[PDB]
């Protein structure tokens, strides 16, 4: 009954009902540990993803802000590290991620029906309607699965050669 | 069930309203583990409410001696930017004076917090009466929420210019 | 927040298969918590073992300038 | 409260006594107790093949591969456990 791999049947009951399950998991990690923290593990890394590759396009066009010594975004890392701001950046995503470990801590164990990666940053209501809300989790997901390969291959091209904003 | 302010989180049991500022910002739960001692919010709603006072005097106060000058009587050759390098300078003849009014402020204020009596409305000391008159409770309670705000504000405000004079020169907008 | 142990589960897991220790170490959390006897005993052992070491090891290994050589402190 | 983890009348202990790993088949147990027993020996070694120095040779890497070794010990034992149960 599985999806991606014909040959089997539901690497565990647990992906029967989740956005984005296509029977994917030839090692069993499904059923081995609770879902909820894949989930969250997953989301989580695909919007960092999403960001970093993001932020890694744009600083290697010339998008740069007040002061910043202008660099590439390969050397960008150390630069700003020498400057000092990426403390003060890595102290506020400390403290969200504080609120994180809250957020996990609540989800896992009862007491709380939050969704894996959910929090509730919807001001436009565009996932008001279930469907909507099962659509663009489709979206989102396959998105997060996207920019993984996409920054993981901006990192490696950039960091092999000498740097250009197609990398070759 | 979950919180106003983190919407994401439960809401805190210990937090459930009929008071001032219950936005249901407890993310470590101070106040769960206050009441399950027995205890009650009374005593941290007296602290933040000063630590705010304070506050708002401390904005005034680093402020005023650079944007505006110093007492027109003598001794007054303290530096006029940086006050945490100013504290150094105030002679002793002047420190008594504001240590015995303080100590004795404190001692009133004690004898007030510290009694039992349950009629003490948190942060009614009696001093400020003269404008609360004649007013509905919807009226007093946006006043208080109004201190309250001040409080919370000033109190980050002073812990941003503290740390501003300490590692940079001065506050960037105002100063220098 | 979830994760970390519980003692009490910790204290009953731990019985020998077959009988070696009984049942193991079963009720021990319930003796030492409602029993401050127990635990100022274990408290006053450990404390006895540090102090008779802090005596062994600042002769042995002396820390402070100059001493190892006053003899009376 | 907690949860019942005496097993004093029983030939093996309940799979709840392994927590957040309770649900780990016993294969996933062992071949990662065989991996980080053999990482963590070779990150050992690297500590006495290569003498450690003050600050010029200590290689943080090889540092966090060394608690291997005592979470293979735990990960063998945690296998005999799944595989008595069943799992
Ligand atoms: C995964 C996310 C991610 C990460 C890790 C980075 C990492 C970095 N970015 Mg970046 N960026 C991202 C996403 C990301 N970016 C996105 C999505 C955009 C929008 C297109 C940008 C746009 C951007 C620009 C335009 C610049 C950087 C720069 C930098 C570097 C210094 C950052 C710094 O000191 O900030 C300090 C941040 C703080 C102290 C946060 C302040 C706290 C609050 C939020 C203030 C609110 C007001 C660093 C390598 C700079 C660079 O080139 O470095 C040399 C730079 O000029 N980024
Ligand atoms: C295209 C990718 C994509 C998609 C389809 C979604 C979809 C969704 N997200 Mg999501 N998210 C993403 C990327 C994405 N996200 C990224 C990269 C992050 C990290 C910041 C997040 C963080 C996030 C949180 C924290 C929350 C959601 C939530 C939601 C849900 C409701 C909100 C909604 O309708 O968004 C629709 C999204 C779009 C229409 C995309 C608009 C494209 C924007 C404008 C691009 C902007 C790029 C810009 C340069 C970045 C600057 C960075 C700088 C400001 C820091 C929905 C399932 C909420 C939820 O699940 O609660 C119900 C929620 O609380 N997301
Ligand atoms: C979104 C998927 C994606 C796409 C379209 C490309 C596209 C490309 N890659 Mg690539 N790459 C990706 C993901 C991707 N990469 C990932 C995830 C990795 C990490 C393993 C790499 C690692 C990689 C290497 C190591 C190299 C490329 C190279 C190239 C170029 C040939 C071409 C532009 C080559 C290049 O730099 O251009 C010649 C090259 O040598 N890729
Ligand atoms: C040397 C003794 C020892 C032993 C036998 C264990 C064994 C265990 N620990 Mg553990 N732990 C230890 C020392 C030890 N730890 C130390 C020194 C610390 C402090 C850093 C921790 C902090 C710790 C946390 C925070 C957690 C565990 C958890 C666990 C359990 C899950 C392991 C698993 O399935 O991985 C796969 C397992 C029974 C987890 C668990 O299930 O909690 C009950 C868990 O959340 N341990
Ligand atoms: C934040 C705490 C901290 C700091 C700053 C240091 C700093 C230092 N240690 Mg040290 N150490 C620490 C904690 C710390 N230690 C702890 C907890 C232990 C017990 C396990 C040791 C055990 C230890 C030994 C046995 C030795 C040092 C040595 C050193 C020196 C060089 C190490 C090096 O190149 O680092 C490289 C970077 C890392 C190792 C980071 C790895 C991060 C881990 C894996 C997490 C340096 C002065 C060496 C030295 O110079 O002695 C003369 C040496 O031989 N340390
Ligand atoms: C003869 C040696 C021996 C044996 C057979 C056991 C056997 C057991 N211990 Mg145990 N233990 C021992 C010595 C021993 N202990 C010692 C010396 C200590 C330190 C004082 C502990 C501390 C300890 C803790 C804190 C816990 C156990 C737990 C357990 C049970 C599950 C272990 C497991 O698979 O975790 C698998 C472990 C891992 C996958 C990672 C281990 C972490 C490494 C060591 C770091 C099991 C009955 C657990 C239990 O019974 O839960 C209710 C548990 O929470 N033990
Ligand atoms: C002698 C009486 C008391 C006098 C003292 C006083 O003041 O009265 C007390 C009082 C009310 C009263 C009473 C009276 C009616 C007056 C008298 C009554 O007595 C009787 C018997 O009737 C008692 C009482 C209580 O009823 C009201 C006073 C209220 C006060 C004093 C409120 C200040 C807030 C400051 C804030 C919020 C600062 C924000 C600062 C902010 C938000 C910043 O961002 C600053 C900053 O951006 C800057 C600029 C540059 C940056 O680089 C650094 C930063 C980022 C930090
Ligand atoms: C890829 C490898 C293949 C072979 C290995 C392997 O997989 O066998 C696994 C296996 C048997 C098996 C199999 C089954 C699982 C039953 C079934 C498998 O079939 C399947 C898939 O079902 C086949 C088979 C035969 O494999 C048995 C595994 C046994 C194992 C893994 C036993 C570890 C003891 C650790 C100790 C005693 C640690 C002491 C640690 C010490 C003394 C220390 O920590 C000292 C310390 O200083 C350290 C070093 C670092 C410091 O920081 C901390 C301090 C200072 C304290
Ligand atoms: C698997 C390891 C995750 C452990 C695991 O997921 O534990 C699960 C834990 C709470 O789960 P409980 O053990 O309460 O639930 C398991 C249930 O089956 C019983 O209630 O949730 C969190 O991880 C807490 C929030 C992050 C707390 C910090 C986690 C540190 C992760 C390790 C970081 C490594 C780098
Ligand atoms: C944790 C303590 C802390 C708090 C609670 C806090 C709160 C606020 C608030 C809200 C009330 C505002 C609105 C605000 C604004 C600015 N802060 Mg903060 N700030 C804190 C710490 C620092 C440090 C260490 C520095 C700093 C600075 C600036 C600059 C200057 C930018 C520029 O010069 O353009 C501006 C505008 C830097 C500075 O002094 O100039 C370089 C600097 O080094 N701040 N700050
Ligand atoms: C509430 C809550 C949380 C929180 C919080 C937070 C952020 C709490 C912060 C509280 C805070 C920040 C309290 C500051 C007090 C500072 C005072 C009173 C300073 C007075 C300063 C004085 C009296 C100085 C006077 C000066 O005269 C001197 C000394 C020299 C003069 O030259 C200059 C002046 C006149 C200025 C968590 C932890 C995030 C989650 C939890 O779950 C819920």
């Amino acid at each position: 009954k599985s999806q991606a791999l014909p040959f089997m049947d539901a690497p565990a009951p647990l992906d029967g009902s989740m956005a984005g399950d296509k029977g994917f998991d030839p090692l069993n990690l499904s059923g081995s540990f609770d879902i909820k923290w894949m989930r969250e593990a997953e989301l989580k890394h695909g919007r960092v993803c999403m960001l970093a590759w993001v932020g890694y396009v744009a600083v290697d066009n010339g998008f740069y802000v007040p002061f910043a010594p202008h660099v590439s975004s390969l050397a960008a890392h150390d630069a700003a590290v020498k400057a000092g701001p990426m403390l003060g950046l890595l102290l506020a995503v400390g403290a969200i991620e504080a609120i994180s470990y809250n957020a996990i801590a609540e989800m896992m164990s009862g007491e709380t029906d939050r969704r894996p990666g959910d929090f509730y940053l919807d001001p436009f209501n565009l996932c008001s309607t279930p469907e909507k809300l099962e659509s663009m989790l489709e979206k989102e997901i396959s998105h997060c699965r996207l920019a993984m390969f996409a920054f993981s291959g901006v990192v490696t091209q950039s960091a092999l050669t000498g740097g250009a904003f197609p990398y070759t | 069930e979950r919180s106003a302010s983190i919407p994401f989180l439960k809401k805190p049991p210990a937090l459930d309203g009929s008071m001032v500022g219950d936005v249901g910002f407890d993310p470590l739960g101070i106040s769960t583990t206050i009441i399950e001692l027995g205890g009650d919010l009374r005593y941290v709603r007296e602290a933040e409410l000063m630590h705010g006072r304070q506050a708002m005097l401390a904005t005034v106060g680093f402020v005023f001696p650079k944007l505006f000058g110093k007492l027109p009587v003598d001794w007054a050759k303290d530096i006029s930017l940086n006050p945490l390098e100013a504290q150094y300078q105030i002679p002793p003849v002047a420190l008594g004076q504001i240590a015995i009014s303080i100590a004795i402020a404190e001692g009133l204020r004690s004898r007030i917090v510290f009694s039992n009596d349950p009629d003490y409305v948190v942060g009614d000391h009696g001093f400020g009466a003269g404008m609360l008159k004649g007013k509905s409770e919807a009226q007093v309670k946006d006043m208080k929420m109004k201190e309250l705000a001040h409080c919370r504000l000033a109190m980050v405000a002073i812990t941003g210019m503290f740390f501003q004079t300490a590692i940079t020169g001065s506050l960037y907008p105002l100063v220098d | 927040w979830g994760i970390g142990h519980s003692m009490k589960e910790i204290l009953d897991a731990h019985v020998p298969p077959k009988g070696r220790l009984g049942a193991g170490h079963r009720g021990l959390f319930e003796t030492i918590t409602d029993s401050l006897h127990m635990q100022l005993g274990l408290a006053l052992a450990s404390l006895g073992v540090a102090t008779s070491l802090v005596a062994q090891h600042m002769y042995a290994l002396p820390s402070y300038a100059f001493m190892a050589k006053d003899y009376v402190t | 409260e907690a949860a019942d983890t005496w097993w004093g009348d029983k030939d093996y202990p309940p799979s709840i006594v392994l927590g957040i790993g309770k649900d780990v088949p016993s294969s996933i147990f062992g071949v990662t107790s065989g991996l980080a027993f053999a990482i963590g020996v070779y990150c050992v070694a690297q500590s006495n093949l290569v003498n450690i120095l003050s600050g010029s040779t200590v290689n943080g890497f090889y540092v966090a591969g060394a608690l291997l070794v005592p979470y293979s010990w735990g990960l063998h034992v945690a296998a005999w456990i799944q595989k008595q149960n069943g799992k």
